[PDB]
């Protein structure tokens, strides 16, 4: 790990200090994190991939279609990248690795990205492309953590699909494809068609296992809330704060988790 | 037929607007979005006298009567069906005051 | 009785918003606005003559015709159990209010 000493030490130290500094309100915190990232602008690629996911979210918000510009402005500039409808999705595909896969999944542009169920598939494809961009970091321990998080997201997507999207008529093969290395293969959770039966198989996934536990909130929920406890655990994975590695994406995730905790606290 | 609020705390209104269809009681295609607090909610009473009374939407909604400015709809107590509303909390606990149907229901 | 159910209805509804913030964070906002798994806003009301006086049977959402649902969100079940229940209460509230005003 002498490469950190040879070069890139100052940027890594600044990123580590920004991470350790952080332990409406959520929007303000996200904007502050974006401003810190812009001031800062290896670990840089990981931070870029995290911003690519946060921009896939804003692009899916923008690819659809209502004060959309105001909604994007309310979002963080890291989430709402300044560089950035079929034309809207195509323009989003440029400068954002995550967007083109979302456009491919959304064959009907906004119509195939309806917020009810179709936008879930579009955002899943966007997250798959963002995970490909993260894998473009040529591997690593942070890449392993990202793969585990992507597997958790895929398991949550498959569990939510089996729970509710069967009524949405998302094909089981397509839903498994919609639910995304580790995220790619989740046949154990897709084996069980029944929602109650599939919930146990999804919890059997190692990312969901040992984290959800009772999972009164979590695996029962739809969308991508099945691995909510695993997300907090992955945040606690960054709590190790091992130096000489690339953890800028971990810093951004920790800042986002702090913002989410502040939002959940809200008044008192 | 339907029920258009077009102004409220909007926290429960967004979740109660629409999921599959019904155009959220045409609050999106017509009338106004359930969100409020950006402008005077007396215009909400005007819309209820205009849009809700146009037989498209049966009822409306206003929160806590404090900043709801529902005193303009105080005369809307007559003809309860065109103008019927009850103040929920929706993070703004209901405060009894001159409103669309609050005075009549309380009495 | 419906008024007594009111207020507690909003207290139950707030839990759906808290669950949505915990699970899916910010809503879709704009036209979509998320947070809805059931209780599409469609109703069916008719004036019925009771005791020789026409009384509108104001059946609002969650008790009115053409109500629709679109699967369930991360907190869509909580929204259905909280927000849609409030709509069911409000249907009876509006019907009873109209009937009471006419009868008075």
């Amino acid at each position: 790990a002498m490469t950190f000493n040879i070069h890139g030490g100052y940027l890594e130290a600044i990123v580590r200090g920004y991470r350790a500094g952080l332990l409406t309100i959520v929007e303000k915190c996200t904007l502050k994190l974006v401003d810190e990232y812009k001031h800062m602008l290896p670990l840089s690629t990981f931070l870029e991939y995290i911003t690519y996911g946060h921009m896939i979210d804003n692009v899916v918000l923008i690819v659809t279609g209502r004060d959309v510009q105001e909604l994007l402005e309310k979002c963080h500039p890291l989430g709402m990248f300044d560089s950035i409808m079929r034309e809207l999705y195509r323009l989003v595909l440029v400068d954002t690795p995550l967007a083109p896969y979302f456009s491919e999944c959304i064959t009907s542009e906004d119509l195939d990205d309806m917020n009810i169920e179709i936008m879930r598939n579009t955002l899943y494809k966007a997250y798959l492309e963002d995970f490909y961009k993260f894998c473009q970091k040529l591997g690593g321990a942070t890449a392993e953590i990202m793969s585990d998080l992507l597997a958790f997201e895929a398991d949550r997507r498959a569990v939510n699909i089996t729970i509710n999207s069967i009524g949405t008529e998302l094909t089981r093969d397509d839903r498994r494809k919609l639910y995304s290395l580790y995220p790619y293969g989740h046949e154990e959770l897709a084996v069980c068609e029944d929602i109650d039966q599939v919930r146990g198989v999804m919890e059997k996934y190692p990312p969901y296992q040992s984290i959800f536990s009772k999972l009164s909130y979590g695996e029962s929920q739809m969308l991508d809330k099945a691995f909510y406890e695993e997300e907090v655990k992955r945040l606690c994975l960054a709590f190790e704060q091992q130096f000489h590695y690339g953890v800028f994406f971990a810093y951004m995730r920790l800042r986002e988790q702090e913002i989410r905790n502040l939002m959940w606290i809200s008044e008192c | 037929s339907a029920l258009i609020a077009m102004i409220a705390d909007e926290d429960t209104v967004t979740g109660f607007l629409l999921a599959g269809v019904g155009n959220v009681d045409l609050r999106r295609k017509t009338n106004y979005l359930i969100v409020d607090s950006k402008t005077t909610v007396k215009a909400i009473e005007d819309a209820f006298k205009e849009f809700t009374t146009k037989e498209d939407i049966a009822i409306v909604l206003i929160s806590q009567y404090v900043a709801n400015m529902i005193r303009f709809l105080v005369d809307s107590y007559n003809k309860p069906i065109p103008a019927i509303l009850e103040i929920p909390s929706k993070d703004h606990p209901y405060d009894p005051a001159h409103d669309s149907v609050l005075s009549r229901v309380k009495n | 009785t419906t008024k007594e159910s009111m207020g507690e209805v909003m207290k139950d509804s707030s839990f759906a918003l808290i669950e949505a913030k915990y699970v899916a964070g910010e809503n879709i906002k704009h036209i979509v606005l998320e947070n809805v798994q059931n209780a599409s806003i469609k109703v069916r009301s008719r004036q019925e003559n009771i005791a020789g006086v026409k009384i509108p049977k104001f059946e609002y959402f969650t008790d009115g015709e053409t109500k629709n649902d679109l699967t369930g969100l991360a907190r869509g079940g909580q929204q259905v159990q909280q927000c849609r229940a409030a709509y069911v209460k409000a249907i009876e509230l509006l019907v009873e209010l109209a009937s009471l005003q006419t009868s008075f």
